[PDB]
């Protein structure tokens, strides 16, 4: 209820806290939201890509191909997050892997 | 993509870069 | 040929099974074939063209339309006599019932040159309602070929395994033939090729691949999708009618005809959704509240004083005898028992309640008193019929019977709310 | 017309077809609906040690999957688990206690299970195009909301 409310607040405030973050922004709420689900309980990375791809396919005003002979297209949106090392040639083959699910 | 897409050098260098600094840096000795 | 594999293109495996135990006509065979399926209907269809193909003779025989052996024996001669010999014998019936006169009666008319030394197929077809009768038919058919001595292969087309009609002393053991489940890779093809001549090949076969992947988990046999995708056609083919889309355009069709879609993918296997459930939302220019047609059972007609019936004997079926003092004289002293949750209260069922309950609680819901005359007790007897509330087993005589519940909470809680009532505050599992 | 003679291929073909598994064989030609039910009544039975239960019970934690979801189209409506259910009875996988009451609805069934607890775990890996968000749940022992 109330009690419970403004300890999320708290959480969102003090998120940034130790990144040196004035404002606080939007991706740092939606962290603490994850933990109250599973406060009453290789499955985390399918988790990630869900909640990720229904952010993404809510915009388009058209539509084109982007099914089965442009697999590639669903790459761009996800490469601008990526600024490590490995997630280039590790994570090259496990792009097919995860688009299985809607193939079968 | 990155491979068979487009951006072949511009997501490349990106790790050459900072595989450069590390090798640098291999002197830089823990007790130090 | 055309239904015999384009019905079905996952068979390249039986054909030749089928075909080996053929052979000739003066070929034997085992006397009883049990071949089981799903659906009971993808074996029903295949047997009714490759029987009529190679041009054998055969028959087609229920268990299910008749409840006696007397008339289950009657039915088989009735469609031998007709293919007995090359002419009819002056339409004849046969009067028989005793059960060893069958394996007699049938050696006489399979005397004749056409069926002397050539194969008869017996297809019994629905084969999982013979336990019912005697458990004495079951080992008749095993060992037919030793009684009768004549090439008489049974046939099995039931859906229920072998492995569960077993009889005390045993019988024999024959062939359990299993054949191939419904492929992914193969339904696909199947529900296209019936295509009609107003399209084309390519053009058509895009249709179905868009609904396969929202209806496969969900459904599984090919005969629903054959008639479902038809009553779609009426609904999708509208950019095509009126020339804003051209043809080779799969990329954007699919955003139209989802709002489309988000109202019907819900009831699967009911062939009730068709040219009906939309026609009742125009008779209902006055006031739309009314639902007819989809859940139609939620907002119905009720008397005044019928209303308060289901309510007030839905809380006699789930609470005890003894704990119902507590929403009337509220003067008593609780004890507190918790205030256990997981018991089987409001779980196991309707529980037995005589008429005293229904005479003490609707004249606390009821605002004004109420006169028990002859039309209060008139929706007793009158829900009997409506199928609302069953009976224990077994009729009562008159000193108070005993009656329970029927349907559950599920449209209660809308009528509720038109004549201002609250149903959920008087609920005991939910305290 | 083509088998001038024999071999040992002809004779080890024709001794599996009539020796394999009838009773896990019928579970591979089945939908999403049916597969989750046979699982759910089968969580069940290791906290209830052999005792009836009916079909409402298995409605309770048709609602509990729901959750630690996306918001997609994978949610139902209601009809549809009846519906589910059902189409195991013609298939003869549930049996009654000895009674099968005629006034009975569709919430006092008290059936139970013809399987074992054997060889629903053998067969997950052989049942074609397994989703991950499933077979995860069927493995476990229910420890998620």
């Amino acid at each position: 209820t109330v009690r419970q409310l403004e300890s999320m607040i708290r959480l969102s405030e003090a998120m940034a806290r130790m990144h040196c973050c004035d404002e606080v922004q939007p991706k740092h709420v939606k962290e603490a939201f994850r933990l109250l689900n599973k406060s009453i309980i290789y499955c985390r990375i399918s988790n990630l890509i869900v909640l990720h791809l229904r952010k993404v396919e809510e915009e388009e005003d058209e539509s084109a191909l982007k099914r089965s002979e442009l697999v590639n297209w669903y790459l761009k949106e996800i490469e601008s997050e990526i600024d490590s090392e490995e997630e280039l040639i590790n994570k090259k083959r496990i792009i097919e892997k995860v688009i299985h699910r809607l193939t079968h | 993509s990155a491979l068979k897409g487009v951006s072949q050098d511009l997501l490349e260098r990106i790790r050459a870069k900072e595989a450069q600094k590390q090798l640098a840096q291999m002197t830089r000795c823990p007790e130090q | 040929m055309p239904h015999l594999e384009n019905v079905v293109l996952c068979r390249e495996s039986q054909v030749s099974i089928l075909q080996s135990l053929f052979g000739e006509r003066h070929h034997f065979s085992f006397p009883s074939i049990f071949i089981y399926g799903h659906t009971a209907s993808g074996k029903t269809y295949v047997t009714q063209t490759l029987l009529k193909t190679l041009e054998l003779p055969h028959v087609f025989v229920n268990c299910v339309e008749c409840f006696t052996l007397r008339l289950l024996l009657e039915q088989i001669l009735n469609k031998l006599n007709h293919l007995s010999s090359s002419e009819d014998g002056c339409s004849t019936e046969i009067t028989c019932e005793t059960f060893n006169d069958f394996v007699r009666l049938f050696k006489q008319v399979t005397t004749a040159e056409n069926l002397k030394d050539q194969t008869v197929y017996i297809v019994l077809d629905k084969a999982e309602y013979l336990r019912d009768m005697e458990a004495n038919l079951l080992p008749g058919f095993l060992r037919l070929q030793e009684l009768a001595d004549r090439n008489v292969t049974v046939l099995f087309l039931s859906e229920i395994v072998w492995e569960k009609f077993r009889p005390n002393t045993g019988c024999f053991e024959p062939f359990v033939l299993y054949f191939p489940d419904y492929s992914i890779g193969n339904l696909q093809k199947i529900l296209s090729h019936d295509h009609p001549p107003e399209y084309s090949a390519d053009f058509y076969a895009a249709y179905i691949n868009i609904l396969l992947g929202v209806f496969y988990t969900v459904c599984r046999d090919l005969k629903e999708l054959r008639h479902l995708a038809v009553l779609n056609f009426p609904k999708y083919c509208e950019p095509v009618v009126k020339g804003e889309a051209s043809e080779r355009d799969t990329r954007k069709l699919w955003r139209n005809i989802e709002p489309h879609l988000k109202k019907a993918m819900q009831t699967v296997y009911l062939r009730e959704i068709s040219s009906s459930q939309w026609e009742k939302l125009q008779k209902d220019d006055t006031d739309p509240g009314q639902l007819k047609g989809l859940s139609a059972h939620t907002h119905v007609e009720l008397p005044y004083y019928s209303k308060f019936i289901l309510i007030a004997a839905y809380l006699a079926s789930y609470n005890p005898a003894r704990t119902d003092k507590r929403f009337f004289l509220k003067h008593h002293g609780k004890i507190k028992k918790t205030n256990h949750e997981k018991t089987s209260n409001h779980l196991l069922g309707p529980k037995p309640f005589p008429l005293d309950r229904l005479l003490a609680i609707l004249y606390s819901i009821v605002d004004s008193r109420v006169a028990p005359t002859a039309n209060i007790f008139s929706q007793i007897t009158s829900l009997v019929t409506l199928q609302l509330l069953t009976l224990v087993g077994h009729d009562d005589q008159l000193d108070g019977p005993k009656y329970k519940c029927t349907v559950s909470l599920d449209f209660i809680r809308a009528i509720a709310r038109t004549v201002n009532f609250d149903i959920i505050k008087y609920l005991y599992d939910f305290l | 017309a083509s088998h001038p003679f024999m071999t040992a291929v002809d004779l080890m073909e024709a001794s599996q077809l009539c020796s394999m598994d009838s009773k896990a064989n019928i579970v591979h030609g089945l939908s999403v609906l049916e597969i989750c039910l046979i699982i759910a009544m089968k969580h069940l039975n290791d906290i209830y040690e052999e005792e009836p239960f009916n079909f409402q019970m298995v409605y309770n934690e048709f609602q509990k999957f729901v959750q630690r979801k996306a918001h997609s189209v994978y949610n139902f409506e209601k009809p549809v688990v009846m519906k589910a259910f059902e189409h195991l009875q013609q298939l003869e996988l549930i049996k009654p206690m000895e009674r099968t009451s005629g006034n009975s609805q569709r919430e006092y069934q008290l059936m139970k299970l013809l399987l074992d607890n054997t060889q629903i775990m053998n067969a997950l890996q052989k049942y074609p195009n397994c989703p991950t968000d499933v077979r995860q749940w069927a493995t476990s022992s229910l420890s998620w909301l």
